Parts: structure tokens; C-alpha cells; sequence
């Protein structure tokens, strides 16, 4: 005890209050920002999705590998991760859902390579021991596809080289401004579309030059794209995550700042009483 | 005494006391130019009884009624101290007034969630 | 012993010269490792150059400790 | 029921001895072979008498200024 | 891509080609086969942080407040 | 008495570990309280769950608290609780609930207890 | 009624069997709960049986709110 010493401590932890308020201010603006972004990067996989669904699902539906279900004896996932703490449980509930995935793939005896995005990924998938084969760390608040490129590009690469038959990419979806949840999308083979172009029936394109190059090209820039837009949504849950979480700290503090002062008044009572009985029974 | 020399007359009398904190705090003092042993914090040994020997007769009667309005001050902002203690055992209702309702230009500034009443 | 809280006004003059000569390092590894200590809760957000100090710090610790009975020459 | 009453006004005296009045009542029932419940309404105000009463005679002062005796009391 | 009445131009942001990207990917290869990684810039995070940890360092606050837990 | 020479070193050793582990999770708590437990690192977290269920196996039921709850009491020797503890420390049962060491004797009564939750 | 800190060390010799037979071990039972809804504050994660053991608590603890001048044989 010591009344001093409870003070310093109810100063330190006043202190940390702050200092978490400060924290959820800034994550609160943050969060506005980014998912602002988030909507600004919509149009093009809107656009190339609806182009890529005529081309491929439409009238004259071209042959390419990424459209049909080869059979599958190894697995790829992209993780997406933050290069960042305080954020809660987030990359936690992301990586133990990945592991659940991947191990029940792998009673199936399928391989898994994991490409990651993000510091903390990187460190938790070593740890475990994961089979990491590419990575992108420091992303900041600044998510370029420029970097992107690079894990994406070895995935697509392994995919069709033949050795990967499956892609995956494995995120949060920002939901609600307190709500986001884990969850693993397949990217590759394509996903069915829902709509069916039947009314495209009425024209087709002058394909300059040629319809089987353009729809390569087309499939791998859809691919970076979902890419991107999952980076920039955990992105938004990273920063919405933290928001909530320094909420919850700033009141633990308040909290602990009534039992200190508690502890800090009896201190100084006892303090006040005992000096003056020795005062009082020291005078014969 | 003037209080109660009302109530005898058959009426309802209101007694301020402007801060019964300095009527405890009085009654340190001179229990301490007295020459009595200092109680739990300083305070008086005779502080629950000075206190209730006010206290008690601030009562409805069967002639009338005296009720009391009395501006407390609690030390160190303690609520655990034995003058606030010893006050807010005698205490039926307590009204807190606040600065923020008064920013907002709401008058009286009572803080309704604060305030109390058994 | 808690070092650094605790003091000897004698210092190297009642050392062996060796023990004299070894023994700054060790008071100086300390010391940083105290100022980083902190940081130890959230070890894995700090960079590798304070990281090699935070882990060389606690291994010098780790070496202090001695059971009983065993006077070391 | 039987109901002892020492009130915040009354002399200190009262107030601490008022217990063992009540016990007092409750110890006959008690040794005629019945069955009494007692209730005493605040242990800590006859604490705080005793403590008056106590220093005023002006014995030393234990933990929280209470007499040494205050366990024996209860 | 161009459709009637509309027209849509699908820019990339970055030059595109064969090298480029097989540099990138090298790259993106060869920092996951060592375990090099790189520093965020969110320096604000890192005050915050830096501030919280040496403020929340040995309150010793549980055991001085009797909180089980 | 709770020295090698008097003991045993493998007695010594174990009431070393858990005195150890449960020093390391008190000094945890206080961040744990402030941040929540999802700041530990993977390291702090296995160290205070094993924490956790150390505290929760120290319990025991007693023939003479027969009376406070209903269950039966229970001897334990000293094999068994070293035993026990040695195990709990290095991970052996790092997949039993907490619950299933609640108030029960040696720890093949803490593997049962797990089954019926 | 707080668990866990009340007690009776008389105990179940007190009661009629009925009600000793019925009501067990429930005031420990409270006092594990209300220390887990504690700790587990922020989801109700591994749910094993927690979404019946804290309904039932809950429950439980409803069910023991009484009104004062109301007696139940």
C-alpha cells in the first residue's frame, strides 16, 4: 500500500486512459477513410466481372483453365493479415479458421501453400509452421496492387504451371462499423455467376485482335483485383476492430481507476489515524 | 430552537443548515482545545452522538413538522470518511446539483440520474 | 538481488582486476535491459536491433541465477 | 415480539449495554427450554459507542482508533 | 471496352509485362524463403503503443486492488 | 523442507515449475486487465491457460467438508499429485476444459470428469 | 444474496432434507459463475454447454428475486 505509491499508480493508469482514448479517436477516423477507399475500388471488378461473365458463360463460352474443376491434390490460400497490434482478436480468429480449413483438407492428404500479406501472418504461420512460399509486409495505410503483384503473380504462376488446383483468398468482410467476420472465398477455379447474360443475346464484340489472349488477360487483372478488394476490406476491419477494442480498454481503466481510489482512501485514513495515536499516546 | 418553537405552533418549518461539514469540523475543534483523545481520523470521540444530537430532533411530530435542507461537503472527496459516514446515515433524500446541466441552460441544475431518495 | 536498485560504494576497488575488467559489461547490459524492458510485454512489435538487447538481457539474467551451497571460484 | 429500542440521541452508555439487555430477554426463553430469535440491529453503532465510552476514559487506541477490548466486546 | 452508348477504359495503375511481374514475384520469393520483413509506417500507432507500454509496465494495480479474477 | 536434498529433486522441480508459472500469470493480469487477453503472444496464452488449470487442480474435496457440499472426499498421495502437476506443466493435457479439474483427486479423475463436461 | 462470499458453516444439518436434497451445491455453483461471466466478458466463446450453464444461472438468479413481505413456505 503506501498512499504515495496508489496515487502514482491512479496517475499511470489516468494516464493510460488517455492515452487509449486518444487511440479510438484516431482509429475512429481511420475507419472512415478507409472505407471510403473500400467503395472507391468497386466499378472496375463490377465492369470486368460482367465482361469476363459474357466472354466466358455467354454465347460461343470459350476453353480456359482457370474456368473448369481439375482435379485437386494441392490447395493455395492468400492471407491477409495487419502489420499491427491492439486490433483485438482479429488475426487470431482469421488464422484459427485458415488452420480448421486447411486441416480438414489435409485428412483428405491434400498439400497446402499459404502466400501471406501482412507481418503478424507471417509470424504466426512460422510459428505454427505453416508452408509460407511468398509474402508482402509493410502495407501500412497505404494498400498499393503494385505490391500486390508479386504473391498474386506466384500464385497464378503455380496454378497454371499446374501444381496448384485451387486458389483461395482468406479475409475479413467489414459488415457492420462493429461487426466483421473471417472468411475464406475461393478465387480460383472462377465462381458460377448467379445471372445468366441470356439477354446479351441481342450483340457480341468486335474483338480486337484476338478473344482467347484478351480473356487471359482479363482473368489474371479479375484475379488482382478480388485480391486487392479483400486486402482493403480487412483493411477497414483492422481499423474498426482497434476502434472497438480501445473503447473497451478506456472503460477497464475507469473501472480500475474506482478501485484504486478506494484503496487509496483507506491508505490515507489509516495513515492520518495512526500517526496522531502515536502523537497523542507518545505525550505520557 | 427557532425551528422548533415554529413546529409547536402547528406548522411546516424548513431549516437550512449552510454546511453541517463546518458543524462537525467545529466540534473537532473544540473537542481538541478541550483536551480529548483524537478518534478515527482526528475527529472527535463524541462525533456520532454530536450528530445525532442534532439530528434526532429534526422530526414530524404530532403538532407539526420540521424538515431540513442541509449543503454537505464530503473531504478529499470521500464518501467512505466518517463525517460524510456519519452524516449520510441521518440523510432521507439527496439532491446533486451539476455544472453540466447548467451549460445546457437547464434550470434547476439537478442531475437526475445522481440524485436520490428512499 | 534486484541490481541497479541496489548499490555498492566500494565498487571495482574490491575486485580482482579480471572481475573488475568483465564486470562493466554485464552492469551495462543491465541497465539497458531495464530501460527495455518495458517494451517486453509487446515483443514482437519491436525491431530486431532492440530485440537482440531485450533477449541478451534476459539471458544475462538467466546466468546470474545459482543454487545454494555452491560458492563458485 | 420484544422490542429494545436505544436511539441516535441517547447517551453512548445506552447504546452499547442495549445488546446485552436484549440478549439478556432472549437468554431466559433460552433457559426455559424455548426457542427465541434475536436480531441486533447495528453491531457497528455499538462498536462506535463503546469506542466513545472508551475514550473518554481514556485508554489507549488500537487498529482504526477502536479499543483493544472491542473483539471481547462482540 | 466499349459497348452502345458507353465506354469503359480499364487502366492499370502500375506498367505491366512479362519481367516486371516475374521481378516482383522473385522478390515476393525470396522474402518469404528468408523471413525478412518490413517496418509499417504508421507512426502514430507507434507512439501510442511505445506510450501504452511503458505506461501499463509494472503497475503491480492486481494484488494491490484485491480483484481475484 | 522444500529442498532437493530433503524432497527429492523431482518434487523440487515441480513445486519450482508451479510456483513459476503462476508468478508469470500473476504478472500477466494486470494487462490482461487492462488490454484483454487478446494482446498476450501465443506464448502467454499457453502459460496462463496452464496457469488457470493449475489453480483450478490445486482444489480438493475434503472429508470434513462433507457437509458444505456433497461430495465425497478424496486422499491424494504424493506420487500422484507430482505426477499430476508434472503432467499439467508440460502440455499433457492441454486439451481438458478447466472445469475438468475443479474440486476432483488425482488427475485420472480430472480426465474422467472432462468426459461428462 | 452475493455467492461466494456468504456462507453457512452449519450447512446442510440446518435444513429439512427436502430442501437439502434440492439445493446441493448451488451457491458454489454461483460463485464459479459469477466469476467465468466475469472473466469471459467479451463473447461467450467455447460454447461446450455455457449457453445452458449461464442461461441456467441467469435463470436461476430471476427465479431467487423475491418481494420483501411476500414469505413462501
Amino acid at each position: 500500500a503506501g498512499a504515495k505509491d496508489i496515487r502514482s499508480k491512479i496517475a499511470s493508469v489516468q494516464n493510460t486512459q488517455k492515452i487509449t482514448k486518444a487511440m479510438e479517436m484516431v482509429a475512429a477516423s481511420k475507419m472512415r477513410k478507409s472505407q471510403d477507399r473500400m467503395a472507391a475500388s468497386r466499378p472496375y471488378a463490377e465492369t470486368m466481372r460482367k465482361v469476363i461473365g459474357h466472354l466466358a458463360h455467354g454465347n460461343l463460352e470459350y476453353k480456359h483453365p482457370y474456368l473448369e474443376d481439375r482435379d485437386v491434390k494441392r490447395v493455395g490460400y492468400l492471407v491477409v493479415s495487419t502489420d499491427r497490434g491492439l486490433a483485438g482478436g482479429l488475426n487470431i480468429n482469421l488464422f484459427k479458421k485458415l488452420l480448421a480449413e486447411m486441416k480438414t483438407w489435409t485428412d483428405k492428404g491434400v498439400q497446402a501453400d499459404l502466400a501471406m500479406i501482412g507481418s503478424k501472418g507471417v509470424s504466426f504461420f512460422n510459428s505454427v509452421g505453416g508452408n509460407v512460399v511468398a509474402q508482402v509486409t509493410g502495407m501500412g495505410d497505404n494498400p498499393s496492387l503494385s505490391e500486390l503483384i508479386g504473391p498474386v503473380k506466384v500464385m497464378l504462376q503455380a496454378y497454371d504451371e499446374g501444381r496448384l488446383d485451387k486458389l483461395y483468398i482468406v479475409s475479413n468482410k467489414f459488415i457492420n462499423t462493429m461487426s466483421q467476420v473471417p472468411t475464406i472465398s475461393q478465387l480460383l477455379p472462377l465462381p458460377a455467376s448467379d445471372d445468366d447474360d441470356l439477354k446479351h443475346k441481342s450483340w457480341d464484340y468486335l474483338y480486337e485482335p484476338d478473344p482467347k489472349a484478351l480473356l487471359d488477360t482479363l482473368l489474371r487483372r479479375y484475379v488482382e483485383s478480388q485480391v486487392y478488394q479483400g486486402v482493403v476490406e480487412n483493411l477497414a476491419s483492422e481499423q474498426a476492430a482497434r476502434m472497438v477494442a480501445m473503447k473497451a480498454a478506456t472503460d477497464n481503466g475507469g473501472s480500475l481507476i474506482k478501485e484504486l481510489q478506494l484503496v487509496y482512501n483507506k491508505a490515507r485514513q489509516a495513515s492520518i489515524t495512526q500517526e496522531l495515536t502515536e502523537i497523542v499516546s507518545g505525550a505520557a | 430552537t427557532m425551528a422548533e418553537k415554529f413546529r409547536d405552533e402547528g406548522r411546516d418549518v424548513l431549516l437550512f443548515v449552510d454546511n453541517i461539514y463546518r458543524y462537525t469540523l467545529a466540534g473537532t475543534e473544540v473537542s481538541a482545545l478541550l483536551g480529548r483523545m483524537p478518534s478515527a481520523v482526528g475527529y472527535q470521540p463524541t462525533l456520532a452522538e454530536e450528530m445525532g444530537v442534532l439530528q434526532e430532533r429534526i422530526t414530524s411530530t404530532k403538532t407539526g413538522s420540521i424538515t431540513s435542507v442541509q449543503a454537505v461537503y464530503v473531504p478529499a472527496d470521500d464518501l467512505t470518511d466518517p463525517s460524510p459516514a456519519t452524516t449520510f446515515a441521518h440523510l432521507d433524500a439527496t439532491v446533486v446539483l451539476s455544472r453540466q446541466i447548467a451549460s445546457l441552460g437547464i434550470y434547476p441544475a439537478v442531475d437526475p440520474l445522481d440524485s436520490t431518495s428512499r | 538481488v534486484n541490481p541497479g536498485i541496489s548499490v555498492s560504494r566500494v565498487g571495482g576497488a574490491a575486485q580482482t582486476k579480471i572481475m573488475k575488467k568483465l564486470s562493466g559489461g554485464i552492469r551495462t547490459a543491465l541497465a539497458q535491459y531495464r530501460e527495455l524492458a518495458a517494451f517486453s510485454q509487446f515483443a514482437s512489435d519491436l525491431d530486431d536491433a532492440t530485440r537482440k538487447q531485450l533477449d541478451h538481457g534476459q539471458k544475462v539474467t538467466e546466468l546470474l541465477k545459482q543454487k545454494q551451497y555452491a560458492p563458485m571460484s | 415480539t420484544i422490542v429494545v429500542v436505544a436511539t441516535a440521541s441517547e447517551s453512548a452508555a445506552l447504546q452499547y449495554l442495549a445488546p446485552y439487555a436484549g440478549a439478556a430477554m432472549g437468554e431466559y426463553f433460552r433457559d426455559r427450554g424455548e426457542d427465541a430469535l434475536i436480531i441486533y440491529d447495528d453491531l457497528s453503532k455499538q462498536a462506535v459507542a463503546y469506542r466513545q465510552i472508551s475514550l473518554l476514559l481514556r485508554r489507549p487506541p488500537g487498529r482504526e482508533a477502536f479499543p483493544g477490548d472491542v473483539f471481547y466486546l462482540h | 471496352e466499349v459497348q452502345p452508348g458507353n465506354v469503359t477504359v480499364l487502366a492499370d495503375t502500375a506498367i505491366r509485362g512479362q519481367d516486371l511481374d516475374e521481378a516482383r514475384a522473385m522478390e515476393a520469393k525470396r522474402k518469404a524463403e528468408e523471413h525478412i520483413s518490413s517496418s509499417h509506417g504508421d507512426v502514430d500507432y507507434a507512439q501510442a503503443s511505445a506510450e501504452l507500454a511503458k505506461a501499463i509496465a509494472q503497475l503491480r494495480v492486481i494484488e494491490l486492488t484485491k480483484k481475484a479474477m | 523442507q522444500l529442498d532437493p536434498l530433503v524432497v527429492g529433486q523431482e518434487h523440487y522441480d515441480t513445486a519450482r515449475g508451479v510456483q513459476s508459472i503462476l508468478q508469470r500469470y500473476q504478472e500477466l493480469k494486470d494487462i490482461i486487465a487492462i488490454l484483454g487477453m487478446d494482446e498476450l503472444s501465443e506464448e502467454d496464452k499457453l502459460v496462463v491457460a496452464r496457469a488457470r488449470k493449475i489453480q483450478r487442480f490445486l482444489s480438493q474435496p475434503f472429508f470434513v467438508a462433507e457437509v458444505f457440499t456433497g461430495s465425497p472426499g478424496k486422499y491424494v498421495s504424493l506420487k500422484d499429485t507430482i505426477r499430476g502437476f508434472k503432467g499439467i506443466m508440460e502440455g499433457e493435457y492441454d486439451h481438458l476444459p478447466e472445469q475438468a479439474f475443479y474440486m476432483v483427486g488425482s488427475i485420472e479423475e480430472a480426465v474422467e470428469k472432462a468426459k461428462k463436461l
